[PDB]
Parts: structure tokens; C-alpha cells; sequence
């Protein structure tokens, strides 16, 4: 029975494609969000009732996923995302996030929880702004559409 | 390469002497088609539903 | 290409575009002859004897270029007119081949672009001699080259793109010697192809052949932890150098026999009165042959770029040949079973393609497969990279005074080294304690004579991992 | 590989126009932003299908680019500007930015990241506030509209 | 060529107008804004080229003037805008807008910057909040309406 919870960063995101999940690079990120699902509905009243109304289920709706890094010069990734964007040419692909943790029976490094995005393709792409008088890094922001996320069990 | 819609001008009910040709400086972003079928809908006394017969295409 | 009014100016060429790159672990040494090597204010061959032997430090092909010239003519290059035409004699179809019936055993220009078109960066040229007609290779002046190519300290490769025209005994003792001063000098790792048999076409099973004749080669056991052979050769999609007069031309008609013509290309050349016609037909037929190359230098360049996007820890296979369009031989999986297990150890890595995917490297196994420590080729090759940086890490420290402040300070050095490999993932473990550890000390890793002298003695132990080669797939009907 | 990320604040602006290029004031400036790009899409729901919708792509969009300096009171690119707004007379240029870092090999200044930008006219000119009772200084900021933008491959 | 930048807290109001521009107590502002021009453009989409849009430009837009200072209890200014707002009688009147430096061949205040307002009327008036419990000023702000703004080269 648990006692503690786990921490949250510790993690990893493979992308199962081209040949990009070889490259060391492609799966270092400083920020990964937008894991969440929600069911939109409708109301009915039925006459005669007026103690409660009759809530039906309609569709699932999904949030689309974002990445953040610094800014890599030359990136496969990158070249992927542009192909898209500028020639209209998209080709979808499978991703895993995971979350990570030490385990031991010494120790290694083992994934906890795994999830499989399935049908990404490029949504939006962005770099920070350019300022003589700060003290920061280029990142860069990448947004991607998908159909589902499902846990592996 | 982009290619441009256009419109040619002829003289002849069977198209064959060309007269002319314009070619859009922009091409349109969407247009529509539209199809009918004609059918005669008379129908016998007393009686539930019916088939209908065909006229023309319009 | 002497300007003098200021302005823009126009030419028009024909030639392959280039490409460059950023290599910071993998710098080879190609050993063979060259048509200029002509550096600064001196001739290397000037002389017939009493040549200069230097190795010199090359980045790109244009430098190549600048220094060594680029080929020589062929003078076997054969073309074939095929006509078909009636009874009467009346012309129906015309065309035409190309074929080369003995190639120049030369090649150091095309190894260099193809190396170059793979992902190479900066190498050091050996020159042991000029190119010449006769196609003379001799074994003293490559052992000469080698010999000259172990005075300068960065290089990690050797390569002699020339070796598979030399007899066996002679390519024994060759690679037996650069096997034997890879094993001195502690920081290389050798890349060898396999002799075949010199017949077109090539027959049937001749890699077993030529797989048995390897194994006979006497070679000295306890090296054979330093290199790896690669078979079989590969055409590739670049353009024989030729002059035009030297080609022949043969013609054929309804599929009879071949005739021998009695004219060159040259006579076909309109500006020498000839048919034009035939003529553009013949140069568009010269142009389609493939030429055929060795893979060592395709496979060095790979190492550069698997070093570069990878890491050294990673095994070099599993990758994609650039600009290649065919192995010259098919292999099986029942052939290679003999190919990469065998008693002898003495394991071979095969170049094979594959549907919707193209040529791949398939094996990463050294000389000595049998092994239980360097069987495989990434591992070598990490601990050649781990020992030269900690050598040169702990250099500044000769001629100290032998006290504990020393070893204190070279200790330090060394974790943390090995504490920022341990970080890139090249290390196994959890925590640093768990991947390597460090000792010096009197009495424990040193005596106390030893400290009289003037030596130090670490003792380092380092933790790696290794790949897995097989895949096992299990099926059966789920009751419904 | 990778192992510290760029920095921002080192960066350039070229003119590829009537003879701006070579015009020193004309690249020095304060801040530069509004580098982004955008997909626009729409929903499709299939009958039968409820565990996921399609999302079907659309068309492009582009985001404004904003320049920012100290106020420059003899300015060829200004008259440019209110020659397109205060006549109704435009011609688009192209741009260049650059971020920039410094190689050696003894060390040199050198671009490290370009984009091409096609298609540039003024979109929004303005100047800040005046105010007796606080220190500041007169800051012009200028806006443009362009086609798209590419990286110097 | 420019090492630093102008100041902004040293500026003046000129009205060119009845007789208001020998007025002394007509020219001294606590604060002037409102000076920026915008550009109105719609967008139109070309079927086969899906690299991008086209910008068209519609119209040209300006910002109303703000004025403010500390009350005036006798201003002919204040008596135009309410013979304006009250009698609902408006006569437009030009305007310059200067920025203010020191320069010296000893010394003498010039002006740096002037911009011409074209055909200014009353927009909105003014004052401050009453409040029993707060050290505050009374304080008037204007509000006008113009055609365009220039400068004057």
C-alpha cells in the first residue's frame, strides 16, 4: 500500500518514426504538457421531473500536446515538421511519453508509466523573442494534434 | 508550378474554331455544381405509397 | 580565371556538388598512390628514388584536389552497337552498351568521394608513390607508408584502399604488420575488406569460397582483437576517368556475334568527320556504367557519423550506404550462419539490402568473436576513446614531484572525467559509485621502491553494457 | 552533441532593399519578435466512430513581425513607410534576420541562425508616450505584414 | 551616427488657432498621447496555393489626442470646447506637436522633432474624482478627434 507519491520530473518522450527514435538529441525536452481528455454532453428536461434534468454523452474531445527546448540548429525533427507545414505534405506518426523512477532488487533506471499518442502530426511551431537587454536562452515551442492516448498495460 | 484556370471562347456549336482564351490572375478558392432528376408523382386512390416514373434529366 | 576589371563573372562546368563535415573522434589514414603530391615549393616525386614520405592533413575533396591531382585513363572501355534491321538490310532499331574488361588497380580518387559523400571529415594522405599504366603494387612501399603513418597521434583508422589487388601472402604480412603496431601503440582499430574471386559474372556460392580462403591467412591470434573485415564490394554511381581515342567499338546485328570495328571514338567525333549520331549514342552509353568499389571507406565514414549522432557506445550497424546503388553479391541467412559464427572466431560482417529500406551494414563483430570481452566492435572502440583522454588528461603531470599532492590531483582528474561519461549515458549504473572507481596509493596500488624510480600506478575499472542480436517471436490461437 | 543551449540577446536585422542594406543605423535594433506560425483546421465527426474525430487541415497563417528602437529622427526606411501609408504606395521587400554567435578556429563574428523573409510592407507605426514627471526615452515601434518565412538551409 | 537615444520628458503644444498660440498658459501639458496610425487589410485565399494568404489593404486609421494638466479655471481653449459641445458649433483647428532638445554652436533650446495635426475638434472633457481623504491634484484631460498627422521635414 502506498505511502509516498511519485515526483514529477523525471521523464522521456520517444518518437516510433522515421528514424528518429536513434537520436539522442530528439528526446531531451525541458517542458512536456496537454496529457488530458474530456466528454462534452447535452441536457434534457423531461416533463413531470423536477428534481434533476437527464445528462446524454455526445463526443470526446482531446488537448493537443506541447513541447519545449532550446533551440537545436539542426534538428530531423524540425525538417519533418517544415516539410509539413510549407509543401502541405503530412505523414503522421506514433509517440511514447514516459515517466520514469530507480528501481532496484544494484539499481537501474526503468520507466513507471507509459503512454502511446497515436497519429501526431505538426499543429504549430514558435521561438521566443529577441531582447538586447535580457539575460536568456532561445527556446523554441512545439504543438502537435493526435487522435487518442491510451496507457500500456 | 501553379497552374490557373481558364476560359476558352469558341465560335463553332461543336467547339472547334476556337476563338479566344482569358486566364484568371487569381484562381477562385471553392465553386459548386448542381444536378436534378426528374420523376411524375401521381398517385392511385386510397393507396400507400407509390412508384414514381421518370421523366427527364435536367 | 585572371580578372582585372571589378565585376561578376560567369563560367559554366559539370561536376558532382560537395559536401563537408564535423568529426571529432574518427580520423583515418589512407594509405596509397597518387598522381601529384606536390606540396608548397616541393615535388614528393620528383625523384624516381629517395621519395618523400609525409603523411598531410586534408579536410575536403577540394583540398584533396589542390595537392594530389585526381586520375588516370582507363584504356579497357568497350562499347557494343546492337542493330536490328529485315532481310533487305533495312535499319529497325538502334543501341548500344558499355563494358570494362579489366579495371586500373588505382583508385584512391574515387575511395575519397565516396568517403567524402558518406559523412568523413579531416584524414591524413600517405603518398608511397606515383600512379603508372603498368599498375605495379608493391608491398614495400605500402609498409613503407605505414611505417611513416606511426609518428603522427591522432589518427584512430588505417586504410589501405588498395590491398584486395595484392597476393595473399603479401596481404597477410600487411595486415599481420598493421595489426601488430595497432597492438603497440594501444588507440587504433584496423577496417579490412575480403578477397574475391576476380571472374565476371562471379559465380555462384563464391563468398564460401572466398570465406574459407580468408580463414587460412596466417595472422597473429592475439591481435585480432583490433580490427574487422567487411565484405562484399559494392557499385556505386560514379564516372570512370577515360581518354577518347582509347575506347573500341564492336557491333552486333540480329543478335549475331560481336565484330571488332576499325574505328576509335575519336572517329565517330564530328569534328573529326565522323557520325555524330552514333557518336552522342556511345557517350550516353559510357556515362551509365557503375563503378565498383571496395566498402572500407564507406564504412569509415559511417563511423563518423554514427560517433556523431549516436554516440561511440553504440554499435555501428544497422545503417544505410549513401549514394550506392547495389552489392555485387546476395547473401543469405544460411550463409551468413558461417559468416558470423565459427570456430576460428575469425567473424565477418555482411553488407545486405533490404525491401524499402536499401544497403545496410548487418553485423558488428570484431576478428576475435569469441571472445567474452571484445567480441564486439563499440566496445573496443569506447575504451580506446576513454584510455586517449584520460592519457591526455593526465600528461601535464610528468616531471611533478611523486607525492600524495600528485596523486591527489591526477585521482581527481580522472573522476571527473569518468563522472562526465557516466552522465552522457555511455556508463551503466544508477549512481556513479555503481559505474567505475579509482585507486592510487602506497602499498596499495604502488611499492616503495616504485616511488624511488619515479612511476605511478592507477588502477581504473569501468562498467559498459552490450547489445542484444536476437529477436524471438511466439504465436498461438486464442480460444475465442 | 548538445550540450549548453544558445543565447538571445545577440542578434541582427538586414534590409534587402532599395539600398537599405548598407545603411548602419538601419540594423541596430532594440527588440525584434513575432516569428510564428500557425495551422488552422477544422472537425469532422463519422457516425459509428466514437472514440476519436478527425481533424482535417485547413490553411496557414502567419504572425505579425514587430520592430523596436530608439527614436531615429532622419530614418530612410521611415520614409518608406509613410511614402506606403500616407500615399497608398507600396512595394514589398524582403528581409534577413540573423542570430549570431562567435566561432573561432583567432575568433570571429558569424551568423549561427537565418530566416528569410518575402513580402514585407508596413502594417503600424507608432511612438511612446510623453510624460513631464518621468525618465524615459522616445521609443519607436514599428509593424509589418509579409508572406511567410524560411530558414537559410 | 547615433550612440544615444532622445529623451521624451522635454515636449510642447502649439495651437495654431484663433489666438490661442500667444497664450502662455495654452502651451504648458502635463501629458500628451494618442500619436499612431494603423493599417486595415483583409484577407483572401487563392485555391491551389496553400503556402500562404493574401493581404489586401483596405484603409488607414488614427488614434485620438489626449491632453492633460492640472485644472485651469479661466481657459478660452476650455471655451471652445464647450462652445463645441454645448451649442453644438465645432471649428476644426491645426495643431504642431514638438519635441524639445538643447543645442549648442552658447547654448540655446530648439526643436528636435514637430509634427502638424491636421483639423482637430473636441472629443471628451474631463475631471478628476473628489475625495475627501487623499493629497491629490484636480486634474483636467481632453480628448480630440483630427484627420492625420505629418512631419514636418
Amino acid at each position: 500500500i502506498r505511502t509516498y507519491p511519485p515526483v514529477s520530473f523525471f521523464f522521456e518522450v520517444v518518437f516510433q518514426g522515421e528514424n528518429l527514435d536513434k537520436d539522442v538529441v530528439e528526446t531531451r525536452f525541458q517542458s512536456v504538457t496537454g496529457l488530458s481528455v474530456d466528454m462534452q454532453t447535452e441536457t434534457l428536461k423531461e416533463g413531470g421531473e423536477n428534481r434533476f434534468e437527464h445528462i446524454l454523452p455526445v463526443r470526446t474531445k482531446y488537448d493537443p500536446l506541447v513541447l519545449k527546448r532550446g533551440l537545436v540548429n539542426d534538428s530531423q525533427m524540425v525538417k519533418w515538421c517544415m516539410d509539413a507545414i510549407l509543401n502541405f505534405d503530412i505523414r503522421p506518426m506514433n509517440l511514447l511519453v514516459r515517466l520514469l523512477h530507480i528501481e532496484r532488487s544494484s539499481s537501474t533506471i526503468a520507466p513507471l508509466m507509459t503512454w502511446k499518442v497515436i497519429n501526431a502530426w505538426p499543429k504549430k511551431w514558435s521561438v521566443s523573442e529577441f531582447n538586447a537587454e535580457q539575460n536568456s536562452i532561445a527556446v523554441e515551442s512545439l504543438e502537435l494534434n493526435y487522435s487518442y492516448f491510451e496507457t500500456l498495460k | 508550378a501553379l497552374t490557373k484556370v481558364k476560359l476558352l471562347a469558341y465560335q463553332d456549336k461543336r467547339f472547334e474554331n476556337k476563338l479566344g482564351e482569358f486566364e484568371l490572375p487569381i484562381n477562385p478558392e471553392q465553386f459548386s455544381q448542381s444536378f436534378k432528376v426528374e420523376y411524375n408523382r401521381e398517385q392511385a386512390q386510397g393507396s400507400q405509397r407509390n412508384d414514381p416514373e421518370f421523366k427527364f434529366t435536367k | 580565371s585572371t580578372y582585372k576589371t571589378p565585376g561578376v563573372y560567369i563560367e559554366e562546368i559539370s561536376k558532382f556538388p560537395p559536401s563537408i563535415a564535423q568529426v571529432e573522434t574518427a580520423i583515418p589514414a589512407f594509405i596509397g598512390y597518387t598522381q601529384i603530391a606536390k606540396v608548397g615549393v616541393e615535388n614528393f616525386h620528383t625523384d624516381a628514388d629517395n621519395l618523400i614520405l609525409r603523411p598531410v592533413r586534408i579536410t575536403s575533396l577540394l583540398e584533396y584536389e589542390q595537392f594530389f591531382g585526381k586520375a588516370i585513363n582507363e584504356t579497357t572501355i568497350q562499347v557494343v552497337i546492337q542493330d536490328t534491321t529485315d532481310s533487305r538490310g533495312n535499319l529497325t532499331e538502334r543501341k548500344a552498351s558499355a563494358r570494362i574488361t579489366s579495371p586500373s588497380p588505382h583508385n584512391l580518387y574515387y575511395s575519397m568521394q565516396a568517403y567524402f559523400a558518406n559523412g568523413g571529415g579531416p584524414c591524413y594522405i600517405v603518398s608511397v608513390g606515383p600512379m603508372s599504366n603498368t599498375g605495379t603494387i608493391q608491398l614495400e612501399a605500402l609498409q613503407n607508408g605505414l611505417a611513416e603513418v606511426a609518428k603522427e597521434d591522432e589518427v584512430t583508422l588505417l586504410v589501405f584502399p588498395e590491398s584486395q589487388s595484392l597476393s595473399d601472402e603479401n596481404y597477410a604480412a600487411l595486415m599481420s604488420a598493421a595489426l601488430e603496431q595497432c597492438a603497440n601503440l594501444q588507440d587504433r582499430f584496423t577496417v579490412m575488406d575480403l578477397k574475391l574471386p576476380a571472374t565476371r559474372p562471379i559465380p555462384a556460392n563464391a563468398i564460401v569460397g572466398a570465406s574459407n580462403a580468408f580463414r587460412d591467412l596466417s595472422l597473429p591470434q592475439d591481435n585480432l582483437k583490433y580490427g574487422a573485415c567487411y565484405a562484399p564490394d559494392i557499385e556505386t554511381i560514379f564516372n570512370y576517368f577515360y581518354q577518347e581515342d582509347a575506347v573500341t567499338i564492336f557491333r552486333s546485328v540480329n543478335g549475331g556475334a560481336e565484330e571488332q570495328d576499325t574505328l576509335t571514338m575519336a572517329g565517330y567525333n564530328p569534328a573529326n568527320g565522323g557520325d555524330g549520331i552514333q557518336y552522342a549514342l556511345i557517350e550516353s552509353a559510357i556515362d551509365q556504367l557503375p563503378l565498383i568499389l571496395p566498402p572500407s571507406p564507406l564504412v569509415v565514414g559511417q563511423y563518423a557519423r554514427t560517433d556523431n549522432t549516436r554516440g561511440v557506445w553504440k554499435a555501428p550497424a544497422n545503417v544505410a550506404l549513401s549514394s550506392v546503388i547495389k552489392p555485387v553479391l546476395k547473401i543469405t541467412n544460411e550463409q551468413q550462419n558461417n559468416l558470423n559464427v565459427h570456430p576460428t572466431g575469425k567473424s565477418i560482417n555482411a553488407i545486405r539490402a533490404f525491401t524499402g529500406k536499401g544497403t545496410l551494414i548487418w553485423g558488428a563483430r570484431t576478428l576475435a568473436g569469441n571472445d567474452n570481452e571484445w567480441r564486439y566492435v563499440s566496445v573496443r572502440r569506447f575504451f580506446n576513446m576513454a584510455e586517449e583522454s584520460i592519457k591526455k588528461g593526465s600528461e601535464p603531470f610528468v616531471f611533478e614531484p611523486n607525492d600524495a599532492n600528485t596523486w591527489t590531483k591526477v585521482k581527481a582528474m580522472i573522476e571527473n572525467f569518468l563522472t562526465l561519461q557516466w552522465r552522457a549515458g555511455a556508463l551503466a549504473g544508477a549512481k556513479p559509485e555503481q559505474a567505475f572507481y579509482v585507486k592510487i596509493g602506497l602499498n596499495e596500488t604502488m611499492t616503495a621502491l616504485d616511488i624511488l624510480e619515479g612511476r605511478m600506478i592507477v588502477e581504473i575499472g569501468m562498467a559498459v553494457v552490450r547489445p542484444a542480436e536476437f529477436i524471438i517471436l511466439k504465436f498461438s490461437h486464442k480460444m475465442q
